[PDB]
């Protein structure tokens, strides 16, 4: 069972700079027929993997000369020169010299200047309330870096249970991320309190961004 | 040209 | 150029299901074909492959012959028969063309979910500003998609004609049901004067919900 180990797990790079990704195999990938069946694939957000480099160093049709694969035996490297935003995603190496196996992937992240989130809060809809549920939603849009914390308060008290936080992958359009934070209560608990607040801590600001509403004003 | 080399 | 997998979807543990994949643009019998699967958390796994005429196959050993790869040369179709399914077989399955050891064409992927739980359609709720908030030059609207099973759903805005400023947030499983959301931003002078509707398709329940956003 040949293990493919990729380093690093995540790689941040500035536009126009070079990215280097390592892939090691636990056994030589030189087949008895002399070929080395080591290949590289790129999976962009929301897409299937596509072939980038086959047999160590051969660029697949359509791949720019910016992408270069090298190595031998058990040690291989993918180099991406002059990185462009659309290069982002997960790069996987794969071997098929032996029973075929894949590396765990390396996520290429594009560096941009820090950008503050645009925060929007929404009360539960009357449709949802009609069915006895009550979700409160905060969208945090177009921010960088990805690290961000959302804290919900109900009448001033932190509520940690019942929160679903979901990040997008990086957008190649602007190198930003977005995330949604959803606090799901029962209607019973929702109607017993008035103040609903989401607070975003991000480092683009010293003080957290607060968006809030009062249930009786909805 | 075996297509699946590990099968050798 | 192009491999398209059949709809996957929900299957009960211990039961069977068959995926198909339709090939186009090449002489099908001039290429090996393969199936690969991907589970989040994480990793791609080679499942099976087949030679030109189907006289020789390879399977991931741990499948214990529960899976069968075959190809209808007369119809340009690749099959994966899957028997006695367990939750460990839940994954996105990709059809792929295999050349000289590498996968040079991949399908879009189809998700298979092995569960005893019932198919449940999504509830789709509007996210609109309210609560006596003021409004600036733009307005962010959204849809909250709750209570569905299995994955996946697809959300579009105005039948796809609104696309530029859309964010789609990945689904999260909670209490055995999925929740996701989508946001869109439009100039505030244009809403509600020019309507905004989110369309949520959930193939597993054969349901589409087209929810109009109201102030």
């Amino acid at each position: 069972d040949v293990v493919m180990t990729q380093t690093p797990l995540s790689l941040p790079v500035s536009l126009g700079d070079q990215a280097s990704i390592s892939c090691r195999s636990s056994q030589s990938l030189v087949h008895s027929n002399g070929n080395t069946y080591l290949h590289w694939y790129l999976q962009k957000p929301g897409q299937s993997p596509n072939l980038l480099i086959y047999k160590v160093s051969n660029r697949f049709s359509g791949v720019p000369d910016r992408f270069s694969g090298s190595g031998s035996g058990t040690d291989f490297t993918l180099k991406i020169s002059r990185v462009e935003a659309e290069d982002l995603g997960v790069y996987f190496c794969s071997q098929s010299t032996h029973v075929p196996t894949f590396g765990g992937g390396t996520k290429l992240e594009i560096k941009r200047a820090d950008a503050a989130p645009t925060v929007s809060i929404f009360p539960p809809s009357s449709e949802q309330l009609t069915s006895g549920g009550a979700s409160v939603v905060c969208f945090l849009n177009n921010f960088y870096p990805k690290d961000i914390n959302v804290k919900w308060k109900i009448d001033g008290s932190e509520r940690q249970n019942g929160v679903l936080n979901s990040w997008t992958d990086q957008d190649s359009k602007d190198s930003t991320y977005s995330m949604s934070s959803t606090l799901t209560l029962t209607k019973d608990e929702y109607e017993r309190h008035n103040s609903y607040t989401c607070e975003a801590t991000h480092k683009t600001s010293t003080s957290p961004i607060v968006k809030s509403f009062n249930r009786n004003e909805c | 040209e075996p297509q699946a080399p590990w099968m050798e | 150029v192009k491999l398209v997998e059949s709809e996957g979807g929900l299957v009960q543990p211990g039961s069977s299901m068959k995926l198909s994949c339709t090939a186009s643009g090449f002489t099908f019998s001039d290429y090996y074909m393969a199936w690969v699967r991907q589970v989040p958390e994480k990793g791609l796994e080679w499942v099976a492959n087949i030679n030109y005429d189907g006289s020789s196959t390879y399977y991931l050993d741990s499948l214990k012959g529960r899976f069968i790869i075959s190809r209808d040369i007369a119809k340009n179709i690749l099959y994966l028969q899957m028997s006695s399914l367990r939750c460990e077989d839940t994954a996105t399955y990709y059809c792929a063309r295999l050349t000289n050891g590498y996968l040079d064409v991949w399908g879009a992927g189809t998700t298979v979910t092995v569960s005893s739980a019932k198919t449940t359609p999504p509830s789709v709720y509007p996210l609109a500003p309210g609560c006596g908030d003021t409004t600036g030059s733009s307005v962010t609207l959204g849809c909250l998609v709750k209570g569905y099973f299995p994955e996946s759903v697809t959300v579009t805005w105005n039948s796809g004609s609104l696309s530029s400023s859309v964010h789609t947030f990945p689904a999260l499983l909670e209490s055995g049901l999925y929740t996701m959301s989508s946001s869109v931003t439009v100039p505030s002078s244009t809403w509600p004067s020019q309507t905004v509707t989110c369309s949520v398709a959930h193939p597993a329940s054969s349901t589409t919900v087209d929810k109009k956003l109201e102030p």
